[PDB]
């Protein structure tokens, strides 16, 4: 039931980083890695 | 469980000392015990977790550095004088907004003064005495005991006597 | 509109163990630590002298009880022993911060005749005595009700202590001071009811009246069975001591 | 218990100022050449006292040196708690100049005697001395350090040199008189410490421990100038308070002086007006008074 | 050894002790000869206060402190940890017994086989 | 009846809304206290357990400098020192000592097995000469050889994790020095309450060593040579003697 | 308490009564309690043969359990069995935590660059982990001889001279025979030419058996 | 999780004295004890 | 684990020279972790010190100290003595890890790409 | 400061009431035999003054019915009404005792927030403070 | 609290019924008056104020909300009746009444609270160092109680007033016109116990007087209508009563009196 | 209680029961066992009685609410080990 208007998410295994991370949900039908999950590039708070 | 010779195998499995499983109530009510009664716990949702799963403990007995005063109990008392119907300034704290002094009608003693005169109505505002209560209506039987000391009564033969009749 | 309210309002009563203070410092947190010992170490003086004067008053009044008895005012006993059940009257008075004024009217005569109104008490003080008078069976001879109404109103807390005190033990438990301050308040009952089961069991069995006041290592023996025992008060180690590093206290030391 | 005291108003009130000085002397001797010794000490706080209108009138107690050991500091207090007994009061402020503050610190630090102390006001006098205390709290850990095995000697044998080799002075005598006092009885540095450097028994004096108790309100008064009983160290131990200046006298013995004896007294009135309850009441409703009108004022 | 197999021991819980040596041999043959045990369960019966076999079940540790005082060279104490496997079997057992002898008489009358 | 017995089960198909104080006690709630969470605080530290069952340092910043390096950290000194005691036979700390002792050899292999038949008589304490070293070494300053300290010449708190206890712990560089032996004995008495005798003892020409066994032997042997292996495994297949450490005998 | 609830003497609490272990109970020393402890890549199955190993259908109520043995006899309460048995959690994931299994060596698992896909990394954990086996019988082949040690320790070396059998315990050489130079290639003074053991790409596997 | 079980009860409290007002209504003499909370007292509504 | 001290000399230009200035690395922690400020008595056995990074477990303080009795064993691991009976476990351990494996990860001034932000 | 008024506005108090209440312990001390000294006196005194009050929402946390006997109003002394906060631990404080009742739905929400008010919860608790409130002569 | 009579009843007394030939006794009331104004607060007690009161504060049941309205505001559900939010007005007008707001306006500008220390209370030493001084003011210091001594006219010596017991009469009832006879029933007395306070055993007149401890509440104690020919009164403290101890009737009563005596103070 | 209810148990020892009945059934063979034996069927109905003999009353017991929650306060000074509230069942 829609007890959740927001799109679910947890916090799971993610057994390719070997690292718990996010878990955003989104249909099962669908390329999981398409030119939209690209994260516009950033300097970290690291390197000179 | 997947083994070494697997046609397919997995990576590194979580160590499970991070991010424990929680040993909590199954939502099936079959899975959940007797006792179990739904927990309509009504609080203001806490955020952070650190400040979350802490209720679910009970450490008012654990030692502490400071010193064991009653908290999270009594709410936030804010003293405001309160002023006597005779003048005599007491001190007194209270819980919502109280202003300060606050002044103050139907004390102690104007109730007592109050029954005094409409006891002067009636006229039997003077006393009632003792000795000379040469009114001697009584009685003693065998098994009876008073009742106003019923945690520290004693039975014996009591002579029984009315009370006093006050009309107000 | 009302049940937003309640909502709002049921909030109010959540008592949440909530965190230590984070502006805490160990250098503050023993200063109050240092404060108030230093006060049950002023205190206590003014409590050993309080203590040890109603060692005094009650040896006065023992002793003054007894020789009522040797002064052959055995009869004077049965009526001065009684219970003082007049309450100090309204006239009485609760001493405040300043003296009364010298002639002061409410407000200096400004009078409101609803701020003077008679009103409520939040709740409706019913006692275990109201199922004697106030209830069926109207005793006329209320303060004076027959023994038999005693053993089995006792017996009737007895089993409903024992069962207020089930509920409470699962339903709301607590530890500490408060705790410790919760089960001795709560012992001092199946205590206080026990003296009561027991002297009428010391009264209308005529047998045991005897043995029982034989000896002493009897009724030592016969209270260890009524579950009426001698509460030991904690010890206070107030002590200037150093605590074993293992004593130390359980989360994470302050700043 | 004496008979010799100077109540300086014509009143005594509930609970008077219980002003102390130095040991005055030992009643070994008449009670009239002490009392002359004792009327000079005055001779320093009759002027002082005066600006000072007390309403509640005010004391002076003369203090007896011990004809033994240990009678010198729990006869005084005894002797104190007797002349409050002797005048109806507990709980009396006290002033203190030299070792007739020690008694106090000695009154208000241990049990049995707690509460007719109610506050201590400071002149000149030092509690401690920073020598004293930086001591003291490695005598504790030595304490353990000489215990305890684990540690290595080579920091032992250092921590204990450089514990005598920085020994504790006596406590800077804020007179003239008990100089022998405090280098006879209290200090007597033959004594105090057995185990040279290691162990001091301070159950004469106190033990530093419970000078780390004492939360009776305490000041301290102090010289502008060059004085003696260094700042930085009190704040440190009895609480972060600024011990309120006198920013006229020069050094001590000038506290007394005309240059002072108002402010002096009207920095010590303030602090006596902090603990009498007519007074804080008063504050208290005029307090509430301009509270109050606040909301009146606000309500248009 | 002794009380999972279930023996009938049929010696009653007042014998001496040197009558508990056919059992706690069949258990430690190849450690000492039959003959030797019953020196060492003699020497146990001389030296302590111990005689019966209801006594060595209510007395191990009275039993041992002698032992360790005054044995120790000789009785080695496999036999008396076998000594006190068997007294608290022959005096389990006999409990046994003389419970159902006893309600034989109330009446269960169960069989041989029970 | 039937409809009222229904409604009776409508009550109990009725939603029970019950605003509670706080969670339910078992099952959310819980009760922590000192037992739970409390550090391991041996009655005594003979067997030095700290050493072996080691235990996570419970809080979260957990200082680790440099120079702990240099510290040994050996237990405290437990006072009322077992080595100071006499082993008679009514002394109340000499019983507790006495089991304790015995208490140690068996969870520690010995007792049963390796010395079978262990007559607990005397108060053996075997004091190495310590120096509480990290290591063995030259002394740093002075550019010299570390002397050898010398023998042991009296028991005491420095003394005390350096003599052979109850399985207790002792880095290799202090007992490089020949151990002194401290032990005291008991059990010879010139009658069973020295009485009767009527000066016999006195007729016994060796009073310190007058009885049959007096003159002791202090025998040291190490079975774990070349490694510790378990007993389970050397216990039954092997037959092999002990590394014979030292041997001082008509002490 | 005497006075209504007015906590004000005795507020610093007593410090707590402490519970002493006695550190002579405890049980013996056991080296089989030494290995397991600490918690590594895997024990082997416990079988060689099958036999006696464990089953699969109870391989997640285990982890301490290999010494022999509830609060009660048992009834298992059907409740934290069946509540921690299959969770709300612990459903739905892929990876249960690691359990008894004797999967690939999840000691290197760790310590392995994510980079390289599955396929290849199991096949490059192995090729670690066939180095860390010869690395550990050479020790075991070299020092037994009481040889200083050797890698990669050459087939003629290897096989000590027909395995010289041990001559039939195991010592160091003598610090004279010590030092950090261990190829024998460098020992002496072949072509010292080197080469890392095994070649990690960063590419992935395009077969998934599903 | 929170906020899904807090307004619950304030529809599940409404759907029981409503529901008890009328289980009240029908004649069904309904005391303070048989019902699942017994601190209401009906009269009380 | 994080190593990490109370005050970290960390230098810094006044009046465009280099001064050092000794930073309170304290200040810098409980930011990071408001965790430790709330502090209930249960906290120093909780299982996740901080919901945020449960990654973290202990916080060693590396501060050089002259105190003589040093900090007691609620607060120092013990570094000294044999932590075993039968075998050191290391070289148990040290048997399985391979000489081609880390050990190391030096931060990098300046990156090949925005990949490469530590070397191991 | 209002406790540290209270606690030594108790023992003022705990000495005249037991005063009053010496003489029917001396009764009942008399054929149980126990000893009349301090150490029976103040195990009577806490069970009368001391009432930790459990969370109102519990039902039989309301329901206390031992510390309100012809008794315990004698014997017990004046704590409550020198700080709320003694208050507080004796009863609740004087707003969740209402709100507490409407929990346990003791009484509607409507009878709770009309006479849960600011006001009404200040007059009617400075009742309790004197003692001059409404009975219920005939209670039901 | 010392409630009101909530339905307690009260059992009276009664005069006995068999004359048990009553003997030698008086019966004594040891009067005194409640204190006045409160325990003044010692200054380490002010400074453990600001102890509890921080940590009674910063420990709150709800910490950051001001207050209940405070609190009740942030969800804009009121408390009060009139269904103001900003606690700041409703500190302004409290009450929904303004009648009141004028019973204010004058109070905070005409009130002055009254002075603790009565001027009874600056005693002064040239006054002498006599036998104790003359201290009739019943207004003499309100943190202490205040004892009632009587001297009587016979032997200058102090005394409680203590008259005989009649026959039939129980010890309250005696105690009880034990005053009101000798004020005329022109006092407001409180007899705390139905039974005695002390006992005197006396070998001069052989008499057992039963103390009795009562609390004036209004009445002028009339002294010269006493039984025992007072020759003047005294209300002192529990403490002072030591000074009269020279002058004092009974060392066998003195501390038979001390000893019941209450105090403000209990610091003795 | 109740022979309707049973567990499996596996004991780890193979030796410890067949180095027993090889001697159970040699001793029984000879007709020198007891057939009072734990093990035996028949018994076990009259072997808890022997020893336990009102076991029937210390399962049958109802325990009042206040025993079964022992003081927590007992748990913080210590008293008794560790409170367990659930395990209220004697399954015996």
């Amino acid at each position: 039931l829609d007890a959740t208007g927001r799109k679910l998410q947890k916090t799971m295994w993610d057994p390719v980083l070997q690292r718990y991370t996010l878990m955003k949900e989104t249909k099962v039908r669908g390329p999981f890695l398409t030119k939209s999950n690209i994260a516009r590039k950033v300097d970290f708070p690291v390197g000179a | 469980v997947l083994n070494k010779w697997a046609a397919v195998t997995k990576s590194a499995p979580p160590a499970a000392g991070l991010r424990p499983l929680a040993r909590t109530v199954s939502p099936n009510p079959k899975l959940r015990p007797a006792d179990y009664k739904v927990p309509y716990v009504l609080r203001t949702f806490i955020k952070d977790r650190h400040s979350s799963e802490m209720q679910h403990i009970e450490n008012r007995g654990m030692y502490r550095e400071e010193l064991a005063i009653e908290r999270s109990r009594f709410p936030r008392m804010q003293k405001t004088l309160t002023i006597q119907t005779d003048g005599s300034l007491n001190e007194r704290e209270f819980e919502f907004a109280v202003p300060p002094v606050v002044m103050l009608f139907q004390d102690r003693l104007s109730a007592h003064r109050q029954r005094q005169v409409a006891l002067a109505k009636i006229g039997k505002l003077k006393r009632v005495k003792s000795w000379e209560t040469s009114v001697r209506g009584k009685e003693s039987l065998n098994p009876v005991c008073n009742a106003l000391v019923f945690p520290y009564c004693v039975p014996k033969k009591m002579l029984v006597r009315p009370r006093i009749v006050d009309p107000l | 509109n009302e049940e937003k309210w309640a909502q709002a309002a049921m909030e109010y009563i959540h008592e949440k163990n909530h965190v230590n203070d984070a502006r805490k410092r160990q250098q503050d947190v023993d200063q109050e630590r240092s404060i108030a010992n230093a006060y049950d170490r002023y205190s206590a003086v003014s409590e050993a002298k309080f203590d040890e004067r109603l060692s005094r008053l009650i040896a006065r009044m023992s002793e003054a009880l007894e020789e009522m008895r040797n002064l052959g005012l055995e009869e004077a006993l049965e009526e001065a022993v009684l219970l003082n059940s007049e309450q100090p009257p309204g006239h009485y008075r609760r001493p405040s911060l300043t003296p009364p004024l010298a002639g002061y009217e409410p407000g200096f005569g400004l009078d409101v005749p609803q701020l003077r109104s008679q009103q409520a008490e939040y709740p409706p003080l019913r006692r275990p005595t109201d199922w004697l008078e106030f209830g069926e069976g109207g005793a006329d001879d209320f303060p004076y009700v027959d023994t038999h109404k005693i053993e089995d109103l006792t017996a009737k807390h007895e089993a409903q202590l024992e069962e207020q005190h089930g509920v409470l033990r699962e339903a709301a438990p607590l530890t500490g001071v408060e705790g410790e301050g919760w089960e001795a308040y709560v012992a001092l009952h199946r205590k206080a009811l026990a003296r009561q089961h027991l002297i009428m069991d010391l009264h209308n069995d005529p047998e045991l009246r005897d043995k029982y006041n034989a000896d002493e290592a009897f009724r030592a023996a016969e209270w260890e069975r009524r579950g009426m025992g001698a509460l030991s008060i904690e010890a206070p180690l107030e002590r200037d001591l150093e605590l074993h590093y293992a004593q130390v206290p359980a989360y994470e030391a302050f700043r | 218990m004496p008979t010799t005291v100077l109540y300086h108003g014509d009143q005594l009130g509930p609970r008077p100022l219980v002003i102390l000085d130095h040991s005055v002397a030992r009643l070994e001797q008449s009670a009239t050449a002490v009392l002359d010794a004792c009327q000079e000490a005055a001779k320093r706080y009759e002027a002082m006292l005066s600006s000072l209108a007390w309403d509640h009138g005010a004391v002076f107690v003369p203090l007896q040196v011990s004809i033994g050991e240990i009678n010198v500091m729990e006869q005084s207090c005894r002797h104190v708690c007797a002349v409050l007994d002797a005048m109806d009061v507990q709980w009396s402020h006290v002033l203190a100049h030299s070792y007739g503050a020690l008694v106090a610190a000695r009154m208000a630090a241990s049990t049995a005697y707690p509460h007719r102390i109610g506050s201590l006001l400071l002149l000149d006098t030092p509690l401690v001395t920073e020598q004293l205390v930086r001591n003291t709290k490695q005598r504790e850990e030595i304490a353990k350090a000489k215990k305890d095995v684990n540690v290595p000697p080579a920091e032992l044998s250092f921590a204990i040199e450089s514990l005598r080799s920085a020994l504790e002075t006596t406590l800077p005598y804020p007179a003239a008189v008990d100089k022998s006092l405090y280098e006879d009885h209290l200090f007597s540095s033959a004594s105090v410490f057995r185990e040279k450097g290691l162990v001091r028994d301070e159950h004469r004096y106190v033990p530093v421990r419970h000078l780390a108790q004492v939360h009776h309100p305490l000041q301290l008064l102090v010289p502008v100038k060059q004085p003696i009983t260094d700042v930085a160290i009190h704040r440190e131990f009895f609480g972060l308070r600024r011990p309120a200046v006198i920013k006229t006298a020069d050094n001590h013995e000038d506290l007394f002086s005309a240059k002072c004896a108002d402010e002096v007294a009207d920095v010590v009135r303030a602090w006596m007006q902090r603990f009498e309850p007519d007074v804080v009441m008063k504050r208290r409703f005029e307090k509430a008074a301009k509270e109050m009108v606040q909301l009146m004022g606000s309500s248009a | 050894y002794y009380a999972e197999v279930g023996q009938a021991y049929e010696t009653p819980s007042h014998f001496p002790l040197s009558y508990t040596a056919p059992f706690i041999y069949q258990y430690t043959a190849q450690c000492w000869s039959r003959e030797d045990l019953q020196s060492y369960l003699e020497r146990i019966e001389q030296s302590s206060g111990l005689r019966t076999i209801a006594d060595a079940a209510s007395r191990r540790e009275a039993l041992y402190t002698w032992w360790h005082n005054a044995g120790m060279n000789v009785i080695p104490l496999g036999v008396l940890q076998h000594l006190e496997l068997v007294s608290r079997d022959i005096v389990a057992q006999n409990a046994r017994k003389s419970y159902r002898i006893e309600q034989h008489e109330r009446g269960i009358l169960r069989t041989p086989e029970m | 009846q039937r409809e009222r017995d229904r409604k009776a089960r409508q009550i109990e198909k009725l939603p029970r809304p019950e605003a509670l104080h706080d969670f339910q006690y078992p099952y959310e709630k819980t009760i922590l206290s000192d037992s739970m969470f409390e550090y391991p605080v041996y009655e005594t530290e003979l067997d030095t357990p700290q050493l072996f069952n080691l235990t996570p340092p419970p809080d979260f910043f957990i200082y680790w400098n440099a120079t702990d390096f240099d510290r040994t950290a050996y237990p405290p000194v437990p006072e009322d020192d077992h080595r100071v005691l006499v082993p008679s036979s009514q002394s109340p700390r000499w019983i507790e000592h006495r089991a304790r002792l015995l208490q140690y050899l068996r969870k520690h292999e010995i007792m049963p097995h390796y010395v079978p038949h262990i007559h607990a008589n005397v108060n053996l304490s075997v004091v190495f000469p310590g120096q509480y070293n990290t290591r063995a070494r030259l002394t740093d300053e002075n550019g010299d050889k570390i002397p050898p300290p010398p023998a042991q010449t009296k028991m005491t708190p420095r003394n005390f994790w350096f003599t052979a206890h109850c399985g207790n712990y002792m880095e290799l560089t202090d007992v490089q020095q020949p151990p002194s032996v401290f032990f005291f004995e008991e059990a010879p008495a010139a009658a069973s309450a020295a009485s009767d005798a009527g000066e016999a003892g006195d007729a016994a020409n060796k009073q310190s060593s007058h009885a049959a066994v007096n003159y002791y032997t202090f025998v040291m042997l190490s079975p774990d040579y070349p490694y510790r292996v378990p007993l389970l495994q050397d216990r039954h297949k092997a037959d092999r003697g002990f590394f014979l450490n030292y041997m001082v005998a008509n002490l | 308490m005497l006075y209504g609830g007015s906590r004000v003497q005795y507020l610093v609490q007593p410090p707590f009564t402490l519970h002493k272990i006695r550190s002579e109970n405890l049980p013996p020393p056991s080296l089989y309690a030494e290995r397991h402890d600490l918690g590594l890549e895997m024990q082997l199955p416990r079988d060689m043969h099958v036999y006696n190993s464990i089953n699969m259908a109870i391989q997640r109520q285990v982890g301490g359990d290999s010494s022999t043995l509830g609060g009660h006899a048992d009834g298992f309460d059907m409740g934290a069995f069946f509540t921690e048995q299959h969770h709300p959690e612990r459903h739905h994931n892929s990876s249960l935590p690691y359990a008894k299994h004797d999967t690939n060596n999840v000691l290197a698992m760790r310590l392995f660059p994510v980079n390289v896909g599955v396929r290849a990394r199991t096949e490059a954990i192995r090729i670690r982990t066939d180095d860390c086996l010869q690395r550990l019988r050479d020790a075991d082949l070299c020092a037994k001889m009481r040889l200083p040690l050797e890698h990669p320790l050459p087939l003629s070396r290897r096989s000590q001279y027909a395995a010289i059998h041990r001559v039939r315990a195991a010592a160091h050489p003598p610090p004279s025979e010590l030092s950090i130079v261990t190829r024998p290639v460098d020992r002496l003074g072949a072509s010292q030419r080197w080469l890392p053991l095994q070649t990690l790409k960063p590419m992935g596997h395009n077969w998934s058996a599903a | 999780h929170f906020k899904k079980v807090q307004d619950t009860f304030w529809s599940n409290r409404k759907v029981l004295v409503n529901r008890i007002k009328s289980m009240h209504n029908q004649g069904t003499l309904q005391s303070a004890k048989d019902l699942p909370i017994k601190t209401i007292n009906i009269k009380a509504f | 684990h994080l190593v990490a001290r109370e005050w970290i000399n960390v230098p810094e230009m006044k009046q465009g020279e280099l001064v050092e200035r000794n930073m309170h690395f304290w200040d810098t922690i409980y930011n990071v972790i408001p965790e430790l400020g709330l502090s209930y008595p249960g906290q120093k056995f909780q299982w996740v010190h901080s919901q945020e990074f449960y990654y973290l477990k202990k916080i060693i303080i590396t501060d050089h100290n002259m105190n003589l009795l040093g900090v007691t064993p609620m607060r120092k691991m013990l570094v000294w003595g044999p932590f075993s009976y039968y075998e050191q476990r290391l070289r148990r351990l040290s048997a399985l890890l391979h000489p081609d494996d880390p050990v190391l990860a030096l931060e990098d001034p300046n990156p090949a790409m925005e990949d490469k932000l530590h070397i191991t | 400061m209002n406790d540290i008024y209270a606690r030594r506005l108790a023992q003022t108090s705990m000495f005249h009431q037991l005063m009053r209440s010496h003489g029917t312990l001396w009764a009942a001390t008399q054929v149980t035999k126990e000893k009349l000294n301090l150490a029976f006196v103040k195990e009577e005194m806490m069970r009368v003054n001391g009432r930790r009050a459990m969370p109102l929402l519990i039902g039989a946390a309301a329901n206390e019915n031992l510390n309100d006997t012809h008794f315990t109003h004698l014997t017990e002394h004046c704590a409550w009404t020198e700080s709320a906060r003694a208050f507080a631990v004796q009863r609740q404080t004087p707003l969740t005792q209402h709100i507490a009742s409407m929990g346990r739905m003791a009484e509607t929400i409507t009878q709770a927030k009309t006479a849960s008010t600011s006001q009404l919860l200040f007059n009617e608790h400075l009742a309790r403070i004197d003692g001059i409130s409404e009975f219920e002569e005939e209670p039901f | 609290t010392f409630h009101s009579q909530h339905r307690t009843p009260i059992i009276p007394q009664v005069h006995v019924h068999d004359e048990p030939t009553a003997q030698r006794i008086h019966v004594g009331y040891y009067l005194h008056r409640h204190p006045v104004v409160k325990h003044s607060p010692h200054p380490l007690e002010t400074e453990m104020g600001y102890l509890l009161e921080r940590e009674q504060q910063r420990y709150s049941r709800h910490e950051s909300a001001e207050s209940a309205t405070a609190f009740f505001a942030s969800r804009g559900q009121t408390i009060d009746i009139l269904g103001r939010t900003d606690p700041n007005q409703i500190k302004g007008n409290f009450f929904g009444l303004e009648l009141y707001q004028d019973a204010m306006k004058v109070v905070m500008q005409r009130y002055t609270p009254e002075k603790r220390l009565t001027s009874a209370d600056l005693w002064q030493p040239n006054a002498l160092g006599d036998a104790p001084p003359p201290r009739h003011t019943l207004h003499r210091k309100l943190d202490d109680f205040l004892y009632l001594i009587v001297q009587e006219g016979a032997t200058g010596k102090w005394t409680i007033p203590h008259t005989a017991r009649k026959d039939d009469e129980s010890l309250r009832m005696t105690a009880d016109r034990a005053i009101s006879s000798q004020n005329s029933e022109g006092l407001d007395c409180y007899v705390w116990s139905n039974a005695p306070q002390a006992t005197v055993f006396l070998k001069d007149d052989n008499t057992r007087l039963f103390i009795y401890a009562a609390t004036y509440l209004a009445g002028r104690p009339q002294f010269a209508s006493f039984e025992p020919k007072p020759k003047d009164h005294a209300w002192v403290t529990r403490h002072e009563l030591l000074q009269y101890s020279d002058t004092f009737k009974s060392a066998e009563l003195l501390k038979a009196l001390l000893d019941i005596s209450a105090d403000g103070t209990f610091e003795a | 209680i109740n022979p309707s209810y049973k567990w499996l148990d596996v004991e780890p020892d193979i030796q410890k029961v067949y180095r027993s009945r090889c001697m159970r059934a040699a001793l029984q063979a000879r007709g020198k066992a007891s057939m009072m034996v734990a093990g035996n069927v028949h018994y076990r109905a009259e072997l808890d009685h022997v020893t336990e003999p009102h076991w029937r009353e210390r399962v049958m017991r109802v325990p009042k609410a206040t025993e079964r929650f022992q003081d927590p306060n007992y748990f913080t000074r210590g008293l008794v080990p560790s409170l367990r509230p659930l395990s209220r069942y004697s399954y015996e």
